[PDB]
Parts: structure tokens; sequence; C-alpha cells
RNA sequence: UCCCCCGUGCCCAUAGCGGCGUGGAACCACCCGUUCCCAUUCCGAACACGGAAGUGAAACGCGCCAGCGCCGAUGGUACUGGGCGGGCGACCGCCUGGGAGAGUAGGUCGGUGCGGGGG
RNA sequence: AGAGCGCAAGGGUAGAAGGGGGCCUGACUGCGAGGCCUGCAAGCCGAGCAGGGGCGAAAGCCGGGCCUAGUGAACCGGUGGU
RNA sequence: CCACCAGCCUACCAAACCCUGUCAAACUCCGAAGGGUCCCAGGUGGAGCCUGGGAGUGAGGGCGCGAGCGAUAACGUCCGCGU
């Protein structure tokens, strides 16, 4: 994706309620949910 | 009788009518047939007296097929008006027929029955007919 | 109709003309388009008058 | 896609007929109404160079030469999917005057 | 079955249809000469046959050869024939129209109903090798509204077929009678 | 490159798979991935303006892109918008970015879904596609209650270089898709 | 002279559909990176700038099959200049010249010139 | 090509006339070869020249709108100029 | 006769396709006769071309086939080629 107005990027997580550590790469920094 | 219930225009110039027939003489349907003589309109009334009358004669009778439509549109005049002015109007619906077109044929009947039948109905109709079998017909489409 | 109605334009820097129309009702307010006058070359032009 | 006959738009008077592909580059140009062609040249369907906007470059100028040996003066660049990012060889120097 | 033949000069039809004689063309892979047949056994072997049964035409040219028929342009005012076509025989996959006897008398008959005599005459490519003579139609079993088609018909095991298959052969309708009054409305 | 965490379970996991059970003597027929548009088509934009699309800029926002407003076509006079400017709200997803998008859809999007009961299995459009949708938007894990205000389910549209039911399935469940039954 | 392919023009469906087979050694194409030129109402799809490994499926080129599609003679007939009767008319005949479509036989998946590269 | 191309139909058109964006403003001046049409009158068509102008990398288009309806000779005078 | 939603049937109604035939001034895949025009050629006639003076003419009628209109009636009215 390219313009300049994009939303960016940037890498998150997921601290789920489980004790999952996933890696994400989407929009929001810290991202962590349920399973 | 029957006819479109709403085709293009309310009126349309009558028309000259030579003969060729224009195709439509063989069969597929009935077995036995009437084909028209005289190059001519035939009504809608007479079209559906012809109907009656037949299938009035035989009754209990199977199935009578009309290749034919009368799809023509009667220009009529008031009674007792005067020239110009205006024109004819949506009156007398009819068919096209020039000789040698299978007006309608009968199936499922009798040697004399389809005779007879088809006798009195072209009897009725405004000229005279031809009634005829199924052999050389075969073929054309 | 009146409502698109008729103008002419007329340039800046003194008169000239050429033949035009209009229409108030559309986001007509002014206009300064650019054409040419009778003398030298391609320049303003202004809106004005019936 | 791109037919358009951009050259239609080209019909206009003599023309440059060419098509670019990965590797190669087919400049061509050529007289049309017999489709008689003239003045090629190319990438390294050529045996020039291995890189196409350098290789466009020298070869636009090296096709000049060609062309105006058969004394050649000018036509356009044909291509419906050209979008002319030049390759400012843009056969304009090359010869034709082009642009 | 047998029938005369002549070969044709090039005479105005006029003359030949005037005398006695139907004009006539026949053909084959390429050749396409012209010819006429004579009116009254003409007339008589062609009701036994048509493009159903087989003509044989001797000819005064020392050759005696049969076709089938093809094609039968009529005079439409008055009816009757006026020109024939005649496709030469030969043994390669032929195609053309075999009748269909219909041998039965079930529901739809019986109880009153018609037959729906759509095609006697089929569209079957059988090699002239074969000649299927007359295919039977088993309506031992229908009733009204119900039909016949597709491969339901005899498939003579030196008749193959490309039809469509789904073309109804045949089906039943209803009689009518004094309650057409009713739909007289 | 962008190495996700079904990516790379992708180059290692559908190779064996795929090619052992499947058989795809071919080194770039095996038909892969594709095109995955995300579309969010509703019919409130009668009016309410670009306020209406700003709710539907929000969704690119999920995904980390910024969307286009694809509309209308026709004249409904019925549930009003003629012409055809309102909302169609429509985003392309290729190669890497599709990636993490299908990431956060199985590895947390999934889960919630209070009718979660197992991945439509009927949903298949027999060229190696894969279309459906959803009720809840904040099902997707990055949208928490602070902006949602009623209901706004999407039209998750997918294309393979798929052809057939199995290959697409199989795909899915190579990378995590688990169906119904 | 010629063989294959690429850039190309010309015939205007007998040249198109599709089914199949086959090639990548120079090509063509997908491919490959998206920093550079550049763009998408969103997408490196598209246009791009730069390019090694691979590949010949998908793109394509060449073939085979008529199933669909298209072309359609040859006979006759329609209808018609011009000339001539017959009918109350609706209309019908005859000579001389012109001569269709309908379809049957069959035909057909191609015809071709300019430039360029390899042998 | 059954869509669209304002408005009735007809012709036509996706090798654009249709639909999206950028710059603009040739509904330009002085002229007009030679043709349509036609009783007169009026109406229709236009290459090029020349000023200068917009856009176009160029080749080039531009004397409004895809075209056919949206029009009123003269006498009277209104208004700006020469 | 059920619901997470469906089945099933008829001498029913009917969008579409297929066949079976079909109609048509304002439908038209094809398309005649013919008519039109320019080119070469013949053709000497109260032909033709150019300008100039003088007119009359502008309710016409009938028959022939081609079409309207009337009722495929009128010594009917309206056109056209033809006389």
């Amino acid at each position: 994706m390219k313009e300049g107005i994009h939303p960016k990027l940037v890498p998150a997580r997921i601290i789920c309620g489980c004790g999952n550590v996933i890696e994400t790469y989407s929009t929001k920094p810290e991202i962590y949910v349920e399973v | 009788m029957l006819m479109p219930r709403r085709m293009k225009y309310r009126k349309q110039q009558r028309g000259r009518l030579k003969g060729a027939t224009k195709g439509g003489d063989y069969v597929a349907f009935g077995d036995y047939g009437l084909v028209a003589l005289e190059p001519a309109w035939i009504t809608a009334q007479q079209i559906e007296a012809a109907r009656v009358a037949m299938v009035r004669h035989f009754r209990r009778g199977g199935k009578i097929f009309i290749r034919i439509f009368p799809d023509k549109p009667y220009t009529k005049k008031p009674l007792e008006v005067r020239m110009g002015k205006g024109k004819g109007n949506v009156e007398g619906y009819v068919a096209v027929v020039k000789p040698g077109r299978v007006m309608f044929e009968v199936a499922g009947v009798t040697e004399e029955q389809a005779m007879e039948a088809l006798r009195i109905a072209g009897h009725k109709l405004p000229i005279k007919t031809k009634i005829v079998r199924r052999d050389a017909y075969d073929e054309a489409q | 109709v009146r409502i698109k109605l008729l103008l002419e334009c007329t340039e800046c820097k003194r008169r000239n003309y050429a033949t035009e129309k209009n229409k108030r009702n559309t986001p007509n307010k002014l206009e300064l388009r650019k054409y040419c006058p009778w003398c030298r070359k391609h320049t303003v032009h202004r809106e004005v008058k019936i | 896609k791109f037919r358009v006959r951009n050259r239609i738009k080209r019909t206009g008077r003599l023309r440059l007929s060419v098509f670019r592909s990965l590797k190669h580059i087919y400049a061509q140009i050529i007289d049309d109404e017999k489709g008689v062609t003239l003045v090629s040249a190319s990438s390294l369907a050529l045996k020039l160079k291995g890189n196409k906007t350098e290789v466009a470059r020298q070869v636009g100028r090296a096709l000049a030469e060609k062309a105006l040996a058969l004394g050649i003066k000018q036509v356009a660049f044909d291509r419906g999917p050209y979008k002319y990012h030049g390759r400012v060889k843009a056969l304009a120097e090359g010869a034709r005057e082009g642009g | 079955y047998r029938l005369k033949a002549y070969y044709r000069e090039g005479e105005k039809p006029s003359a030949l249809r005037r005398a006695g004689k139907l004009p006539g063309v026949m053909y084959n892979r390429h050749l396409n000469r012209k010819v006429y047949v004579d009116l009254v056994e003409f007339d008589k072997v062609f009701r036994q046959a048509s493009i159903h049964h087989v003509i044989v035409l001797e000819l005064p040219d020392g050759q005696s050869l049969p076709t089938l028929v093809r094609q039968v342009n009529l005079d439409k005012r008055r009816r009757r024939p006026e020109h024939v076509d005649f496709f030469v025989l030969s043994d390669e996959p032929v195609e053309m129209y075999v009748p269909l006897r219909f041998v039965g008398t079930p529901a739809g008959v019986r109880a009153g109903g018609v037959l729906q005599e759509i095609h006697r005459d089929i569209l079957v490519k059988v090699s002239p090798r074969n000649i299927p003579e007359f295919i039977e139609v088993d309506v031992s079993g229908l009733e009204i509204g119900d039909s016949l088609h597709a491969s339901d018909l005899k498939l003579p095991p030196g008749v193959e077929l490309a039809v469509s298959p789904e073309e109804t052969i045949a089906a039943v309708v209803p009689p009518e009678d004094v309650e057409k009054l009713a739909e007289e409305a | 490159p962008l190495d996700v965490a079904l990516k790379r379970k992708y180059y290692e996991e559908v190779r064996p798979e795929l090619i052992r059970r499947f058989g795809y003597q071919n080194v770039w027929e095996v038909p892969r991935l594709e095109k995955v548009v995300i579309n969010q088509g509703l019919g409130e934009a009668k009016e309410d303006a670009r306020i209406l699309e700003k709710a539907a800029q929000e969704l690119a926002l999920i995904t980390g892109q910024k969307p286009a407003v694809t509309r209308a076509k026709k004249s409904i006079s019925n549930f009003k918008l003629r012409k055809g400017m309102p909302i169609g709200l429509r985003v392309t997803l290729r190669r890497d970015r599709m990636w993490i998008f299908l990431e956060k859809l199985l590895n947390v999007a999934l889960p919630r879904i209070r009718d979660f009961r197992g991945l439509n299995p009927n949903s298949f459009d027999g060229r190696g596609n894969y279309n459906l949708g959803l009720r809840e938007q904040l099902i997707f894990p990055e949208i928490t209650y602070d902006m949602v205000d009623a209901l706004r389910g999407m039209d998750i549209a997918v294309v393979t270089t798929a052809e057939t039911d199995e290959e697409a399935r199989a795909l899915l469940e190579l990378l995590g898709f688990p169906f119904r039954k």
C-alpha cells in the first residue's frame, strides 16, 4: 500500500486470556484479545 | 376468436392481397385439414364460428388446431357520417389468408367425422375450402 | 429563457466585445473569461450589461 | 485493449511501430501504407546493451543515424500502452526531432 | 422400390411439367446433374416411400441407380408436387428421418386422450449399410400430461442418433366438448 | 516480504499436504492465493454525508489501509438512492497485506462471534472462491466498544487461482479456517 | 533461397468459439524487488523503474478434431422490367428478358505482404 | 453491443460520440476556394490563409455540444462604440 | 407436511429456453425487378446549351397498374409512374 495519508502499520501482539503470545503486523500497536 | 390485446398500431392500412400462401400448407399437427381457396381476410367472428360449429357437431371430440391467427384491424367508420374528418376504427379483427394456407386441422377423430366436421366448418367460412389428408405433406418446417 | 438570459463580454483596457450567453440559475456569479478583442492578442474580458 | 488505434491518432502521417517486452526493446520506424518498415534498433536483439533505459538512449540515437542515412525526418512514437516514461531517448533527439 | 428416371437436358421446366414429367435434381459428393421422372407412378410409389423408404431409379443411360428423396418444393397455389431433390445412396452413416410407429394404448389413450404426432420422422445417423424399417415407440404406458421423447424410442442396434434428445416425439392431450361453451364466457 | 505466522506456515505446511494428497506436478500451476477484497456496502447512505463514510473509513483503518467508496448503479425509488453515489465500501488486499488480514482474522477475530458454530461450509463459488458475511464489526481484534454505533457486518470476498471446491477448502484448512462440519 | 519465433500489416468470420496436443536453446509471458521514475477516487493488480533463481500452468505461437458458430452451390419456385389477354370485381393466365432468399449437397477452424533475430 | 449518449423518434456509435481525471476557455477575429439545397429569399458544409490563443512529449485537434427540432426578412427604436 | 430448512405432487397459472408452425406499412439476417448517376460509344433532331423581348398556365378530366382513404362501395376523393 502506497500513498501518504495511509494510516500506516507497525507490529502488534496478542496477550490472550490464556497466555498466548502471538506476533502480528497490522494497524494498531497494542493488540491483545481472547484465544 | 382471440387476438393481441395491445399490439402496436390501433390503425393499419387495409392492403393488397394477391397470392402465395407465403408458406403454410403442410402439417406436422393434424391428420385431416382445411385449406383456403380465395385470397381474403377471414374474420375472427367467422373463425370462432367455425371453431364452434366444428367442436359443436362432434362433441367429446379430440383436439383441433389453428395454424392461423386473426391479427388484423378493420378500420370501421361510424354509421351515417360524412367523408374525410378521420378514419375507421379497431373493428373487425381478422386474419390475412391466401389460397393454399391451411386454416385448420383435426386429429383423433374418425374418417367420416373429420369429413363432415371440416365440411360444415368450411361451409360457414366466407368462401370455399379444400378437405385434405396427411401424406405428401411429409417434410417442410 | 431569461434565467439563462443574454449578456455580453467586454475587455478591460477600454471596451471591446464578443457574443455570449449565461445561466444565472446555475452557480453563475460573475465571469472573467478569457477571449480575444478586435485589437492586439488574447487578453482579459469582463462581464457586464444586458 | 489500448487499441483505440492510437495508431489512428497516428494515421495522421508516418509511423514508429514498436513494443516493449521484459528483456528486449523493439524500436522500429515504419513506412506504413504497404507497412514497409525501414529503421530498426533493439536492446540485445540488436546486440547492444542489457539495460533497457540505457539502451534506449543510445539505441534511439543509433537509430537516429540509420534514419538520417536514408533521408528521414519525422514520424510518431507508436504504442498504445506507451505511457511515455519517455525513455528520453524518446526517439526525439533520435533523428525525428520528436518533441 | 422401383421407378423410372430420365436425364435432363436443360429445356425450360414449363414444357417438362406441361407434358407429364416431374422435373427434379440429383447429386452425390460433387456430382450434381439434372433429371426428371413421370408423375403418376412416381406419386404412387412415393406414397409407399418418402424419406422413410428407399427409391430406385432405372435410367436409359445403361445405368440403374437408387436415391432417397430430399426437399420437395410445391406449387402453393392448388396444392401438389412440382419438384423433388434426390440424394444418391452410399454406405456412410447417413442422417435422415426414420418413421416412428406408435405402439400402445395406455391411460391417456383409452380414458380419452389424443396422441401428439410430433416426430414420425426423426433425425438419426444410421449407416446406409443398414436400413431401419419402422422404429417402435413404447406408448404402452402413458397418461395425459405425460409424454415420450429422447432415447425412449427404439434405437435399432444399427441406428445411432443426434437430435437433442429431449425432443418430445409424442404425448397425450385432453378432449373437448360442450365444456368449451363454459370457456366461451 | 512480511513474514507473519500463517505465511511461514504456508511456505512449509502447504507444499507437503497439498502436493502429496492432491498431486500437482507443475511448479507454478499449483493454484494458491489471490486477491482478497473486503466490502461493506450498506444502502443507508441515502445521505448522512461522508459522516456515514467516516464510519466506513474506520473499517479500512482496522486492516491498516485506506479504502475506496465505490457505490451504486441505479434509481431505486423504494429504498431511496437514485443515480448511484452512496455506500459500497471496498478495498483490495494482495500478498503480504492480505496475509496479516487473515492473520488477525483466524488468530483472534474468529474466536469471538457469539454464534460462532463453525465456518459456513456451503458458501463456495465452485471456481476457487469463497464469499461470506457476518453480523458484528467488532469481532475483529483492534476494534472495541469505543467506536461502535449499532450494527455493521461485512462481506468478505476472496478469489484464488484455485478452480474447484477441495483445493480452496483444504487451502483454507492449511491456512487456519475451521469450518462447520 | 527456406525453418521457428518476435515487432507488423493486409483479407474481413470458410478467419470466431471450444476440446485437445506442444515450445521455450534466442524470444514472449508469468515471474522477481518495490529503494529509484511513477501512478491506483482502494490495490506494484494496472503503468511503472530496477532484476537474479525459477517456470512454460495461466498468456501466447504451431498443430489435431465441426460439436457450436460462419460460408451455401445446383435445380426449381417467389417476385419483377417490356409486351398481351382473360375476370363484375377480389383477381388469374401467356410470351421475352431479369432472377432472390428458404433449404438440400457440400464447404470451412484459416489467407497473406514488410522488418528483425537465431540455423 | 440488447447499456449509456439531456429531451420524440430515426440514423449511428464501445477502433467512441459513451464514462473518470489534469490545463484551459477555438459559443476566436479578419476572410473563404469550392459544394449541399432551392422560385425568390433563407437555410446547410467546409479545406486552407492569416492574427493570436488553449491543451498536447509529439503527430495534432480546436470557427461550442454525436447529428437531425430549441426559430422570426424588413420597417421603429432602445443601449455601448466608431 | 417442517422449521437451523425442506421435501412432495396435479386433466394449474406463467418469466425464460427448446421444438412445432406463424404474422408484419411505421419489423428487416438476405434481397430482386429496376431507378439513379458519372466514364467510353453511338445518335442530325422543331435535340440540346447561352442570353434577350412577348406570352399564356396554375379548378383539369379519363384509363392503366402501384398505395392511401371509403365498405379491398361511388361515373367517390387522394397521390405516384404511365398515357
